[PDB]
């Protein structure tokens, strides 16, 4: 039994540590590491730690000790709502910009705390945990967890139990995300976190630096996903005490809180010491208490935070970039792109706006069109640099026919990408209006029908520009400089 | 406006 895990999880750590075996063999690949990940957790006894009481039978110790440590803890109550799972309800009213939540330092878990708890002689000698904090605090979390006298025990034992990310799918589940985009990122993170645990469990059991640790006598593959969904989940960056650098941290009470839209309206208060919220609106009595996460898309979301966000105001989809190197005006590009502090290839993005490109990717269009009289513009003499600062202005474009050749460009690739999906935006709806689904399933379905319906809008914004371009080139009309 | 924003669940590389 105990030599068939190891067995099982070398077999692992090879198949997760081996190179990609493509794009056309990931669906393959990700069902072999499923099928080899299922094995281990039935034989495995799930989370090694468990508590006898419910979820809510421990908000009323979370709200004692933040209390005793001097965090806020009137105004609001824990509910069980339906769409977002437990968050914060007024039980006053709140007036928007009013600070009604502060957790102090205290109460945190970050990856200071992690070096000086029982982690700590482990954490000395893997670069895994000294590379990445995010790792650090899952491992952390686990072993506080299974440390009954931990001052972090009222807020682990109101975490959540399991979560949404794509981690706990079902393989039909992840297959409606066939051909899209996200499915890559869901491949990597299935990928790296059975690499993750493989690792770990060796490491444990072969360094003594981890003798101390809860792990040592018990690591199952439970364990480590709902640690690191946990803590991808819910993770936050703040300045160290000193002020000087960026940590990462577990804030207890306040990441209660459910997303809507907005802006942030939370903040770190070094003086002081403390996370502080203030309203993002008006909360009545009753009402829940929303905060704004911040400006992450739906794939974002999902993939890392477990949940799809309707009318996401800043959804974007990816897309890659880059000049030729068979352009035989590829010097001239890419020299012009660096004097812009734009790479020569990259990944942007395509937004759910008008225009749907940021001002880099109009600048790496604008040069990806350019003649070579154009190019020799940016490059040589007193105005060059002057074109250059105004490459990603949609005020002050580099000529009519730039403007129809760059938006021509996108309108095709687009339009080329949409052909590339498996379904269509009609199919993908009429499975919304006509199967009975599961929330996962939902938010794959969801998230596919997202990715074409940001290119379909991108195509119509597109042929839009290339038609008011057009007409200032048949008029002649003035550039404007 | 916020010195130190916090951005709920914020984006971090796994490998
Ligand atoms: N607008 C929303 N819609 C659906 N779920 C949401 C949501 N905002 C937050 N969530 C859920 O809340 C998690 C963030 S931590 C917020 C508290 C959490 N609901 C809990 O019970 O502990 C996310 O993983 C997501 O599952």
């Amino acid at each position: 039994s105990p030599k068939e895990i190891l067995n099982l999880t070398s077999e692992l750590l090879q198949k997760c540590s081996s190179p990609a075996p493509g794009p056309g063999k990931e669906w393959e690949e990700y069902v072999q590491i499923r099928t080899l990940v299922e094995k281990i957790r039935k034989k495995q006894k799930g989370l090694s730690v468990t508590f006898d009481g419910k979820r809510e039978d421990y908000f009323p110790d979370l709200m004692k000790w933040a209390s005793e440590n001097g965090a806020s803890v009137e105004g609001f109550e824990m509910v069980n709502f339906k769409e977002e799972g437990f968050g914060l309800r007024a039980t006053r009213d709140i007036k928007a910009e009013e600070l009604f939540l502060w957790v102090p330092r205290k109460l945190l878990m970050t990856v200071e705390s992690a070096k000086n708890s029982v982690l700590g002689p482990l954490y000395s000698q893997d670069r895994i945990l000294q590379a990445m904090g995010n790792i650090a605090l899952a491992f952390h979390l686990l072993c506080e967890r299974a440390s009954p006298n931990s001052f972090w025990q009222p807020y682990i034992q109101t975490l959540p139990s399991e979560y949404d990310t794509p981690l706990y799918f079902e393989e039909d589940e992840v297959r409606y995300l066939q051909s899209t985009q996200a499915i890559h990122d869901v491949f990597s993170q299935y990928k790296n976190t059975a690499r993750q645990y493989a690792y770990f469990y060796k490491v444990i059991q072969t360094h003594p630096h981890a003798n101390k640790l809860p792990l040592k006598d018990s690591f199952t593959y439970e364990d480590y996903r709902w640690a690191v969904s946990s803590v991808m989940t819910r993770q936050n960056q703040i300045p160290t005490e000193d002020g000087s650098r960026v940590t990462l941290a577990l804030i207890p009470l306040w990441d209660m809180c459910n997303h809507t839209n907005g802006l942030i309206t939370t903040g770190y208060n070094l003086e002081d010491d403390r996370c502080e919220c203030v309203a993002l609106q008006d909360f009545r009595a009753g009402e829940q208490i929303y905060i704004f996460y911040g400006t992450r898309s739906n794939a974002e979301f999902v993939i890392h935070s477990g949940f799809f966000f309707d009318n996401n105001s800043h959804d974007r989809v990816k897309i890659k970039l880059g000049v030729s190197k068979s352009d035989r005006l590829y010097a001239m590009k890419a020299e012009v792109l660096a004097r812009a502090g734009i790479p020569t290839s990259s990944v942007f993005a395509l937004h759910f706006t008008e225009p749907p490109i940021s001002a880099q990717l109009l600048a790496f269009l604008r040069v990806f069109c350019m003649t070579e009289e154009e190019l020799k513009e940016h490059l040589l003499g007193d105005s060059a640099i002057d074109r250059i600062f105004t490459l990603g202005n949609s005020e002050f474009p580099v000529s009519w026919d730039n403007e129809v050749k760059l938006w021509t460009f996108l309108e095709d690739r687009a339009s080329l990408l949409l052909k590339t999906y498996k379904t269509t935006i009609e199919e993908d709806k009429s499975v919304l209006k006509n199967h009975d689904l599961s929330v996962r399933a939902k938010m794959a379905i969801k998230l596919r029908l997202g990715e074409k319906e940001i290119l379909e809008k991108a195509v119509k914004s597109a042929a839009v520009n290339r038609e008011y371009y057009r007409q200032q080139m048949e008029e002649k009309a003035p550039l404007p400089k | 406006t916020l010195k130190y924003p916090i951005e709920h669940g914020i984006v971090t590389n796994w490998d």
